[PDB]
RNA sequence: UUGUAUUGGAAUGAGUACAAUGUAAAUACCUUAACGAGGAACAAUUGGAGGGCAAGUCUGGUGCCAGCAGCCG
RNA sequence: AGGGCACCACCAGGAGUGGAGCCUGCGGCUUAAUUUGGAAACUCACCAGGUCCACACAAUAAGA
């Protein structure tokens, strides 16, 4: 978005021409920072589950197929 | 009474390991300028 | 790996209390990172390792192992704080040899009790059978010796467990002297005779030395003049 | 005769109010006809529970971090 | 620091092992698996491919 050098408060809210007001509120904060840098990861998890267990092995089932 | 001008995070003296929340501070009567720390956690954002 | 390598070398500082680990070490996240990496004789081995990983791109495969010493582009790894001492003597005694014209395998790097050297081609001189010139093969391993002898060292079991397959390779010196040393010449017969015990057993053979050759075989008083004194270099033993 | 929980009549002012009293005239206090309790919702808070210093081996969460802490922690 | 003890320490020695071929245990490699740490079936725990098998509501039976 473009910058603002004034941190500026920040209201957010969604159109609902259903309601008395035309607006939903959602939430409040503020401007904090251009920055670049800030890395976002999106995540995923896969999952198995442990079945016979020895003193130093485990073997794992339905995580992976081939 | 004062104006903050800004927001800090002051070490901790070892032993203890910790970041705690304090801002710079002028006062008015004076102009001196003035170290204070924000008790209760999250409360740190209600100052600016 | 800066706050494992300041958790070794604050381990001069001295058994270890607590507290060094707070205020000896040198703050937030730096408490924490050691846990992070740290969680995942033995420690001064699994953890020492890391000094190579950084300054050395293959890990390889196991090789060989031995009785104080284990071996895995070859690595060799000496077995709480003289380990580093030895590893340090054999570096430099090699390196010397390798900068004259020996044939040895060359060094490449050495760092904490870890040595890395040239990876040889051949196979054990103890079953070969069919080499397609033994006659200059018998002049070269004498002549070898004598060099030795000339820059100051006499090897103290120069035979086929320790020479690789002139194409030949010498692997290693254990327990080498001085040619001060009160014993020198019993042990420089043992080496002339042990490799003529072989030539004669195996490959029935029996300037230079042998046939064509003006003087058969070298003896100790023969052509052993003193030339570069490379025992004072490492003072092997003798003075 | 003492505890713990289903049920019943009694008692009263906080408040509202005709009146009189009070007062320079008023407001309020004292007095009083009528009205005014069943989660009597006509619902007491402010700080604490390691020690100093009265009072939890209770139960869920969290990750030396967020935090607590006059001092020892 | 001293002092004492021991052929899992030495001294005087014996038989040796370490070198050859083969048997066997462990690690590593390979593999669908070479299970785990006196094995041809079973043992068996491993691999490939096959059969077979609660309680509480609504419908059903003199043939469930």
């Amino acid at each position: 978005a473009p910058v603002d050098f004034t941190q500026s408060p920040a209201i957010f809210f969604k159109p609902s021409p259903t309601d008395a007001k035309n607006i939903e509120l959602i939430g409040h904060g503020t401007f904090l920072n251009a920055d670049h840098s800030r890395i976002l990861a999106k995540r995923a998890i896969l999952t198995g589950h442990p079945f016979r267990f020895h003193k130093t092995v485990v073997t794992v089932r339905y995580m992976f197929f081939r | 009474k004062g104006i903050v001008l800004e927001k800090l995070g002051i070490e901790s003296k070892q032993p203890n390991s910790a970041i705690r929340k304090c801002v710079r501070v002028q006062l008015i009567k004076n102009g001196k300028k003035v170290t204070a720390f924000v008790p209760n956690d999250g409360c740190l954002n209600f100052v600016d | 790996t800066d706050d494992f390598r300041v958790l070794q070398a604050v381990e001069q500082g001295s058994v270890v209390p607590t507290p060094l680990i707070h205020q000896i070490s040198g703050s937030q996240s730096g408490t924490n990172r050691a846990i992070s990496d740290l969680a995942k004789y033995n420690g001064i081995d699994y953890l020492a390792l890391k000094t190579m990983l950084n300054r050395d791109y293959s890990v390889g495969n196991t090789i060989g192992v031995g009785k104080e010493s284990d071996i895995y582009r070859v690595m060799k790894i000496h077995r709480m704080h003289l380990s580093r001492l030895a590893a340090n003597k054999e570096y430099q005694f090699m390196s010397m040899l390798y900068s004259k014209g020996f044939k040895v395998p060359e060094p490449f790097d050495n760092s904490r009790h870890i040595v890395v050297m040239e990876l040889i081609e051949g196979y054990p001189m103890r079953r070969l059978r069919k080499h397609k010139n033994i006659p200059k093969l018998y002049s070269d391993l004498m002549c070898f010796i004598v060099d030795l002898a000339n820059s100051g060292l006499i090897h103290c079991d120069f035979n086929e467990f320790n020479i690789m397959i002139c194409g030949f390779v010498v692997i290693d010196f254990p327990q080498c002297i001085s040619i001060q040393h009160q014993d020198a010449d019993y042990y420089f017969q043992r080496d002339v005779d042990c490799i003529r015990r072989f030539f004669k057993k195996k490959l029935k053979y029996e300037e230079g030395f042998g046939d064509g050759y003006k003087y058969a075989y070298p003896d100790f008083k023969r052509d052993v003049k003193r030339t570069d004194n490379l025992d004072e270099l490492v003072q092997a033993s003798g003075f």
